């Protein structure tokens, strides 16, 4: 019987706990004897499992926490809209999107930083933004700064509401555990109410506000001269002038004469030639269909009426000869353990962010986006990074479940057990396939470097020597290019210009998109991707599968999820914990994503982006050198890194100088991590002994005894500074490069 | 030996509080006890311990 | 690599590889005389430092000689 | 095998013995401390050298000490 | 019914019995391989193994080698294959010298799956391994020569 | 250039080695009693002073050199 | 007191894994742990996976002594059940290991002679130079 | 020249900090008063007492090599 369950006033609201650091932990609440205390206070702050054993209290904590997060995000959006209204060149940009650089940040004039306010156009001086907000705002039909202001106020209000909701649902009316456990209902409401009504109502805004205003903008009429959005709702005559379907109102909808609505609900595909973005009509139709799909999907699970599936039933129905009991027991696991859920959701959300990156490069959804190379590069890189991080997190919390929540005596599952019983085979096979992949991908590169160095280019792996064609990908390309004529008749063009066949979409003299050629170089990089991903998976999966025990450490589970080791014995057992596997997996994720974004950058600058001359002459940014240059490590070293770092290294004395500063700073932080990664806390402790002596000599030794960081924190600081450094380096490199030569 | 609550200097070289001062808690009268002098310290060691046993020749009553 | 990743990870990995070898037919006929284990902690530090130093020296030597002799001042 | 030694600063809290994962240490009668007992290491052939015992010892300095010595198949924690 | 069972009924031996490991087709296949002819002279086994391996070895050397696009492709590739045959024979030889003492008996299993006693494979002896290596060399070179003949004569 | 770089790196390694056989002496050979109150034992006496002052020097130089460079940049 | 005898008692219910014995059990040594369970119940295997201990006598062969003491520790701590374990050599010989004298090593028991006990504080160890060119270590005195 | 010379000063002082500290604490420290009983080179002393990675004099050398390479760099 699914219903609203809530406890009234579980926790009194008082600043008393604010004045007592570490209140959540009986150990930390006692106070500091050494400095280590401090770090612990922050490390275990959000580890609610180590706070209480009660699943209910934890669930409440996470719920209000989520409200806090949403509040923060609303405040963030509020900031973006407000800065877009008060400190930007957005209207000017609307007047001329093809020759004005998007800027929504200005700096104050002190210590010379005024130079950062550069000539972005529109009679405005500031920092060029690469978030892509301007194209969103144009797509939403926003024309004035006033509307941006109003959206900012709305977002601020929503921030207040989310914060209050957090306080309310923690201190005043806190849901019961059964409420959180109503997964059938939660799934129904999230499928139908969130996504369904979300894309439905959004389709509403698109059909009533986006389409008309954008039609006007594309027509060329001055934005101020364009009718306000509410008028298109009040006066249906305007929409009728733009799309005659509205003359018949909602009649063809109910009478099933949907063909009449082909004016604003299309299925053309490809890109709009005068904007370089997907057709907004296609987008509106897309959101309508999606809305229907999710709406019907949200009626799958049984709640307070007979109809509907039971999750446990569907799970217990799937069991084979190879797997025995199958998915039985998983419902209980996934309705009592937050870490399992977090694992699944992190893996899938990360993967989703990755697919978002790819789909947004290859099918530009916003007007004047494809030709804003800075924005595209930025979006791709950003979402790729977010994805990778979320995935590593999925590994972490999978392992955390494996150590803290797994209990085969009370919550047994056959699949998990069987996985555990042949983990050696799984990990060994992953190992082998990783070595094979490494050899047969990187080894090709080294082979090429050697042959090239020895004066034997005819012995290389390339398109002009020993060819390794991506036949399968080429076939998929051709198939997807010929699809509109055969297997998708209702579609006018392809879903993306990047497919093997097609024309070329250009906007304002710049290339928006064109068919992307795939050769030996692409085979090579793709197999590098497969390799790096496989290694990352090797590390993480090994980490979670051996989190509880191994032949080396039979009782590793009792040591916890996060611990440095089990001593120098057994030959040495450093980094045996699953946490340390998350730690190594982070480095490998960094590696993989780095080579991925380099792949994207070089390929785009070489074979896609660039200017287009009259009669159809396309001049790319790096003139198609990829196919010949990316086949050796030296090519990446010289033609990519060395050649393209030019913009960042000579950005001094201009508006892009901050990128030079960040280039150097990031290199510095990266190197700085190596001190932590390469060393150990014993040395630091003894050094600290000497320094402490010096402080005692002058009566200035603190009561909170100065301690070297723990082994684990040394590792965490190490990997954190390593990632921050490397990623920020590629950040500065990318942005300076693409902003200067774009 | 020294009295209870007596401030003593540590003479055991391998002690965390070597050359430092602590307070006497109790002295074992059993002559078989090799380290009778129970001492407590103001600061904990690397093992989070604030108390330790010493012998008669490992403490020096000072003030 | 040798400087950042430490022993236990590799030891367990190698354990799974040992199982792998003892359970692979044909290859089963071949067996090691010295049990495969991960390098020791100190050994790891030394080997890592060695790769680091060699890389350091060789890289800077190549740059020095090439940049200088490429133009000869 | 590794070497394990007990020193007379031992106060017989037995923490090290119940910390060993391979049953190397044990408690024997003694008169040097109030607990009437002291630690002992009769089975160092099974010692792996993890040093959990040393991490369990309260005394300052340690009353149990592990000197990693000659390396054997048992001390390497091998199962193959 | 279930597909995966403990190895030979023993659930505490570090393996599992799957269609890949133990099914009639694969079992028959492996048991008929020269390596598992546990009751025959290791010499003949060596001849077969070396023959097959040298024969396959001729392929990739000829087509992928540095002289693949020259009139002297077959000679070069086959020679290289013979070279690898020699090197691998050297490897096999030192493996035999290092692993087996002339006095030491067979290290091969002396039991079957059923649990009955049987004569240990003489492949796991010094003399037996030496014979196997001789067979790998003879058969290896012979296989290289034969493949080269079929390919270029 | 080759000669200068060569001899400076050789000199560096040789120096680290000097300071490496320094403590090997302190561990394997040094006899505290036979060195009672001499310059060496007295050296071990105020070790904290030596180490802490080296620490101060390094700290100062680092803060100010990095600081001045970053300033100029 | 005489050590416990080692008969052929039934093994726990388990589908088998890849974490069990290897060649080391055949050529060097393996181990055997026995216990007496009040009922049929699930326990986690030291080598990974879940097994069912039967009621009465149970005998499990493991690859390492550490695995044995681990499992035994989990038995005594979680299931409140006494355990023993032995080492077994390929020739057939069995060596009784734990608990050695019938009493857990945590609690004192008369009869045990000291091994490796130095009657001196740890700081009073001689410097390495005192033992140079001898076979002795400063902690062997 | 001034700036880079002070960088060199930083390098020398820091490298000597590592090496000297490693030499003087080679016999022992408060974290490990009996270090001399373990020798010049050993893995560590274990995760106990807060953790003792890179506590041997050999490890001090190993750390110092990075700073020498940096300095001569
Ligand atoms: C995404 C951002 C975010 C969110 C939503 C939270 C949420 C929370 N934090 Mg956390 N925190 C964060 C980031 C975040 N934290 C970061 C980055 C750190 C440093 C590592 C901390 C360090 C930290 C400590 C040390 C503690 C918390 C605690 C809490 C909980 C109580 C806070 C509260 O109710 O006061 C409500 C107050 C406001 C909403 C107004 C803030 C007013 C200030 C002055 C501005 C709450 C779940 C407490 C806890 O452990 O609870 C379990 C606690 O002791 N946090
Ligand atoms: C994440 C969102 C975000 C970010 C990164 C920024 C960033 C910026 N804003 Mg924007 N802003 C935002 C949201 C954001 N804003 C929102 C939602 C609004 C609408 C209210 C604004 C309205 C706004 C205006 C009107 C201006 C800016 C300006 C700026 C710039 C200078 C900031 C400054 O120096 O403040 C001033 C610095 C301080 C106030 C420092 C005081 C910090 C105190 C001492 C900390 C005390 C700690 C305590 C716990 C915090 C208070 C808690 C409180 C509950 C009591 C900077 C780029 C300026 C600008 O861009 O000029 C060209 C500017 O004029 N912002
Ligand atoms: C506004 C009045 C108010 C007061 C007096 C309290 C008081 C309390 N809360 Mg409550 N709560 C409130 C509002 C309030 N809350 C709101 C608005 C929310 C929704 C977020 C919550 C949700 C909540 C949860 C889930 C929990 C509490 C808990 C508590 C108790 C301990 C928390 C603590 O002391 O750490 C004080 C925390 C801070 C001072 C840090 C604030 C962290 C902010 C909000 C995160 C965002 C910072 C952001 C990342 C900025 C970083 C910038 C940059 C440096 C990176 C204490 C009685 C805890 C409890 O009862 O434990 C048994 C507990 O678990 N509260
Ligand atoms: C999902 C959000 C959403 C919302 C809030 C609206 C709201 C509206 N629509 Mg729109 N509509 C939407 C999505 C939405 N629409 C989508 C996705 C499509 C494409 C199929 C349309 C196609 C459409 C047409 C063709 C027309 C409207 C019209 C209207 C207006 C009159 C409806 C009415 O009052 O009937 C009464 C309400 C009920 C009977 C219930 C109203 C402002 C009418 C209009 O604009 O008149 C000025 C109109 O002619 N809509
Ligand atoms: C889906 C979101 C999500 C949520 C809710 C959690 C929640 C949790 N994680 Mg998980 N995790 C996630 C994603 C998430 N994680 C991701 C994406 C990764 C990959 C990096 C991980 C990898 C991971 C590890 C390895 C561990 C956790 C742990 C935890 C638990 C304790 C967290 C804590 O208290 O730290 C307090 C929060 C902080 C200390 C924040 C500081 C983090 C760094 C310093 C900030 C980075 C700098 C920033 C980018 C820029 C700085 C700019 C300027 C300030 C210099 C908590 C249940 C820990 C645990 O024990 O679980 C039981 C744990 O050991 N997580
Ligand atoms: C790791 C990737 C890789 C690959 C695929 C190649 C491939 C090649 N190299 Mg290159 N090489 C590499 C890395 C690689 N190299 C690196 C890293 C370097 C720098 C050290 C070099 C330096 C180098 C030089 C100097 C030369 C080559 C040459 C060659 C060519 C001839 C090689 C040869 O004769 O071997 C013989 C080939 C084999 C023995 C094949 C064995 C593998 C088979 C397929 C295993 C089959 C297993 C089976 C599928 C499993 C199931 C069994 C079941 C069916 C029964 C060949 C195209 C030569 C050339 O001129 O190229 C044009 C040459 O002169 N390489
Ligand atoms: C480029 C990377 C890098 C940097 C900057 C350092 C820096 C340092 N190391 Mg070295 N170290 C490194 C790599 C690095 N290391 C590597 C790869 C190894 C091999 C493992 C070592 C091994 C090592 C050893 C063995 C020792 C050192 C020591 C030192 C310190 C020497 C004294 C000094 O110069 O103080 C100047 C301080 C700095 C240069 C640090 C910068 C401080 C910044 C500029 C101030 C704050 C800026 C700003 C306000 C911060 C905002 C951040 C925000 C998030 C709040 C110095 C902090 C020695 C030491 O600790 O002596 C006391 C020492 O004994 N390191
Ligand atoms: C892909 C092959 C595939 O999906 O096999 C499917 C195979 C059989 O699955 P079942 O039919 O037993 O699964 C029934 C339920 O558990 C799932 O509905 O799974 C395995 O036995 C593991 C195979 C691993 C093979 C190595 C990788
Ligand atoms: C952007 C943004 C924002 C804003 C937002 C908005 C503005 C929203 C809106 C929203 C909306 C405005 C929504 C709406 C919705 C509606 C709906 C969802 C409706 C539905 C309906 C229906 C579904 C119907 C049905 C029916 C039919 C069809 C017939 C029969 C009868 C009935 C009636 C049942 C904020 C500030 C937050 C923040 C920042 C960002
Ligand atoms: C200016 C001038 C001059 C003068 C000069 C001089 C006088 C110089 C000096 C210099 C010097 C004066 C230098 C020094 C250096 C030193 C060093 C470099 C040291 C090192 C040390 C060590 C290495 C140590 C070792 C050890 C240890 C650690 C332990 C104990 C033992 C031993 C000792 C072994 C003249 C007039 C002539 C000319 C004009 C100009
Ligand atoms: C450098 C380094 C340290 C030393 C780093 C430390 C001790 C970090 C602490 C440094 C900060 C600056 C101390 C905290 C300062 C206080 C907050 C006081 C602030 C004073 C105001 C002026 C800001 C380790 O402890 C360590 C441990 C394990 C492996 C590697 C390493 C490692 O590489
Ligand atoms: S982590 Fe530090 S302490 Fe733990 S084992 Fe590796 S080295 Fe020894
Ligand atoms: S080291 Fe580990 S194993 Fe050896 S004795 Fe101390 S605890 Fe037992």
């Amino acid at each position: 019987e699914v219903k609203i369950l809530v406890d009234r006033d579980p926790i009194k609201t008082s600043f008393e706990q604010w004045a007592k650091p570490g209140h959540f932990s009986r150990t930390i609440a006692k106070g500091p004897d050494t400095t280590t205390w401090i770090w612990n206070l922050h490390a275990d702050a959000h580890d609610f499992d180590s706070h209480t054993s009660d699943l209910e209290e934890i669930s409440r904590k996470v719920f209000s926490a989520h409200f806090g997060q949403l509040s923060i995000i609303f405040l963030w959006l509020s900031g973006m809209y407000f800065h877009g209204a008060r400190f930007s060149n957005y209207e000017a940009w609307l007047n001329d999107p093809t020759h004005i650089k998007p800027s929504a940040q200005v700096v104050w004039p002190i210590v010379g930083q005024e130079i950062l306010n550069g000539d972005v156009g529109g009679g405005f001086r500031g920092i060029q933004i690469t978030s892509g907000f301007f194209q969103i705002w144009r797509a939403s039909g926003i024309t004035s700064e006033l509307q941006l202001y109003c959206t900012a106020i709305g977002a601020l209000v929503f921030a207040g509401l989310m914060l209050f909701a957090g306080w309310f649902h923690y201190h005043k009316a806190a849901p019961k555990l059964a409420w959180f456990q109503d997964v059938e209902s939660m799934l129904n409401h999230h499928l139908a109410g969130l996504l369904g009504l979300g894309s439905l109502s959004w389709a509403g805004h698109q059909v009533h506000v986006s389409l008309p205003i954008n039609q006007f903008l594309n027509a060329g009429v001055d934005p101020k001269e364009i009718p306000l959005p509410h008028e298109f709702i009040l006066n249906r005559d305007l929409l009728a002038q733009l799309y005659p379907s509205f003359a018949e109102g909602a009649t063809p909808f109910f009478t099933l004469n949907w063909s009449k609505y082909a004016d604003f609900l299309t299925f053309r595909g490809g890109l709009d030639p005068l904007t370089g973005g997907l057709w907004l009509t296609d987008i509106a139709h897309h959101h309508l269909a999606i809305a229907i799909l999710f709406l019907i999907a949200g009626h799958m699970y049984r709640t307070n009426w007979g109809i509907g599936h039971g999750i446990k039933d569907i799970l217990e129905a799937h069991k084979g000869p190879f797997t025995g009991q199958g998915h039985k027991g998983l419902y209980e696991i996934l309705t009592t353990s937050w870490h399992a859920q977090l694992s699944i959701n992190l893996a899938m959300l990360g993967s989703l962010t990755i697919v978002v990156a790819q789909h947004m490069y290859s099918m530009p959804p916003y007007p004047y986006l494809a030709t804003d190379y800075a924005t595209q590069l930025s979006l791709f890189t950003h979402h790729m990074w977010i994805g990778g991080f979320l995935i590593v997190g999925a590994a972490a919390h999978a392992a955390i479940f494996m150590v803290r929540d797994y209990d085969p005596t009370t919550r047994y599952n056959d699949l998990l057990d069987r996985v555990l019983r042949h983990r050696d085979a799984i990990i060994s096979h992953l190992n082998w396939v990783c070595i094979f992949l490494g050899f047969h991908s990187f080894g090709l590169y080294i082979h090429n470097d050697t042959m090239s160095a020895l004066g034997r280019p005819q012995d290389m792996f390339s398109d002009t020597a020993i060819q390794l064609q991506p036949v399968f990908a080429q076939w998929i390309q051709n198939t997807h290019a010929l699809a509109p004529g055969t297997t998708a008749p209702g579609a006018t063009a392809s879903t993306s210009l990047t497919w093997g066949g097609g024309d070329l979409v250009a906007v304002g003299g710049k290339v928006a998109l064109l068919p992307i050629p795939l050769g030996t170089a692409d085979f090579l990089v793709h197999h590098i991707h497969a390799f790096t991903i496989h290694v990352t998976v090797l590390i993480l999966l090994k980490g979670v599968l051996f989190a509880r025990s191994s032949r080396l450490i039979p009782d590793k589970a009792n040591l916890g999820f996060r611990f440095p080791c089990d001593g120098p014995g057994r030959g040495g057992t450093c980094q045996v914990s699953a946490w340390d596997h998350v730690f190594l997996g982070l480095f490998w994720m960094y590696n993989s994503i780095s080579v991925v974004i380099f792949h994207f950058s070089w390929k785009m600058q070489s074979d896609v982006w660039g200017t287009i001359n009259d009669q159809g002459v396309v001049t790319h940014i790096t003139a198609g050198n990829f196919a010949q240059s990316s086949i050796t490590i030296n090519g990446w070293l010289r033609d990519f890194l060395w050649a393209q770092a030019s913009q960042v290294i000579q950005s001094y004395g201009s508006s892009l100088s901050a990128y030079g500063l960040f280039f150097l700073g990031a290199h510095f932080v990266w190197a700085f991590s190596l001190m932590f990664l390469f060393s150990g806390r014993g040395y630091w402790q003894e050094l600290i002994e000497s320094i402490v002596w010096a402080h005692n000599k002058l009566k200035v030794a603190p009561a909170t005894q100065p301690r070297a960081l723990s082994i684990v924190q040394g590792r965490a600081v190490g990997v954190t500074h390593y990632l921050l450094g490397g990623i920020a380096t590629t950040w500065a490199f990318f942005l300076a490069r693409i902003i200067a030569v774009g | 030996g020294p009295k209870r609550g007596a401030k003593v200097k540590i003479l055991r070289k391998e002690s965390y509080w070597y050359k430092g001062t602590g307070s006497v808690v109790a002295v074992d009268q059993d002559p078989n006890t090799r380290y009778p002098v129970v001492v407590r310290f103001n600061k904990v060691n690397y093992a989070n311990v604030s108390t330790n046993n010493y012998a008669l020749d490992e403490i020096q009553e000072v003030e | 690599m040798f400087l950042i990743s430490w022993r236990g990870y590799w030891q367990e990995l190698i354990e799974t590889l040992a199982w792998a070898h003892e359970r692979t037919p044909l290859a089963n006929l071949i067996r090691w005389r010295d049990k495969p284990v991960a390098l020791s902690i100190v050994q790891a530090r030394l080997v890592g430092l060695v790769h680091f130093s060699v890389g350091y020296i060789f890289t800077y030597a190549a740059f020095l000689i090439a940049s200088t002799s490429g133009k000869f001042g | 095998s590794h070497s394990v030694k007990i020193y007379d600063t031992c106060i017989g809290c037995t923490q090290c013995v119940r910390a060993c994962p391979t049953d190397v240490l044990e408690m024997i009668p003694w008169g040097g401390c109030k607990a009437k007992q002291i630690a002992s290491a009769p089975r160092t052939e099974d010692c792996v050298g993890c040093k959990r015992c040393e991490s369990a010892c309260p005394t300052d300095f340690l009353s149990v000490r592990v000197y990693l010595w000659h390396e054997t198949t048992r001390s390497m924690g091998l199962a193959y | 019914y279930q597909v995966i069972q403990p190895i030979n009924g023993d659930p505490f031996i570090g393996s599992l019995e799957t269609p890949v490991t133990s099914s009639p087709l694969i079992a028959w296949y492996l048991s008929n391989l020269p390596a598992y002819r546990t009751a025959v002279s290791p010499l003949l086994r060596g001849i077969e193994v070396g023959l097959a391996h040298g024969y396959l070895l001729v392929g990739p050397f000829v087509k992928a080698g540095p002289l693949r696009n020259t009139e002297i492709a077959g000679q070069a590739g086959s020679l290289a294959a013979g070279g690898l045959v020699v090197i691998l024979s050297l490897c096999l030889t030192i493996y035999g010298i290092s692993s087996f003492n002339e006095g030491a008996p067979s290290t091969a299993p002396s039991l079957t799956l059923t649990g009955r006693k049987k004569e240990p494979d003489q492949l796991q002896t010094a003399d037996g391994w030496a014979k196997f290596t001789g067979g790998f060399f003879f058969g290896g070179i012979s296989g290289v020569i034969w493949a080269y003949f079929l390919l270029y004569v | 250039a080759a000669l200068y770089t060569h001899h400076q790196y050789i000199a560096g390694f040789i120096m680290t080695g000097a300071f490496a056989h320094g403590p090997i002496f302190f561990i394997r050979d040094y006899n505290p009693e036979q060195n009672a109150d001499n310059v060496l034992a007295r050296m071990l006496e105020h070790k904290e002073a030596i180490i802490s002052h080296l620490s101060w020097a390094s700290l100062f130089l680092g803060f100010h050199t990095l600081g001045l460079y970053v300033h100029n940049d | 007191t005489p050590p416990e005898l080692d008969p052929n008692t039934p093994s726990p219910i388990f589908g088998g894994s890849t974490g069990g014995l290897l060649r080391k059990a055949q050529v060097e040594e393996f181990y055997v742990i026995t216990w007496d369970s009040p009922k049929e119940q699930i326990f986690e295997m030291p080598t990974g996976g879940a097994a069912i201990m039967r009621e009465g006598p149970n005998l499990l062969k493991l690859a390492r002594k550490e695995q044995c003491l681990a499992l035994g520790t989990r038995l005594r701590s979680k299931y409140k059940i006494k355990y023993q374990f032995y080492r077994v050599f390929p020739n057939g010989e069995v060596q009784y290991l734990h608990p050695k004298d019938g009493v857990y090593p945590e609690k004192v028991n008369a009869g045990r002679q000291g091994v490796g006990q130095n009657f001196r504080s740890i700081g009073k160890n001689v410097s390495p130079i005192e033992v140079k060119f001898t076979g002795k270590q400063p902690y062997d005195l | 020249d001034f700036l880079v010379h002070h960088a060199i000063a930083l390098g020398l002082h820091t490298t000597t900090l590592i090496l000297v500290k490693g030499a003087l604490d080679a016999r022992g420290s408060k974290l490990m008063p009996d270090k001399k009983d373990f020798g010049y080179s050993f893995p560590c002393d274990g995760p106990g007492r807060g953790g003792t990675c890179d506590i041997s004099a050999w490890d001090a050398f190993y750390l110092a090599v990075f700073w020498m390479l940096n300095t001569i760099g």
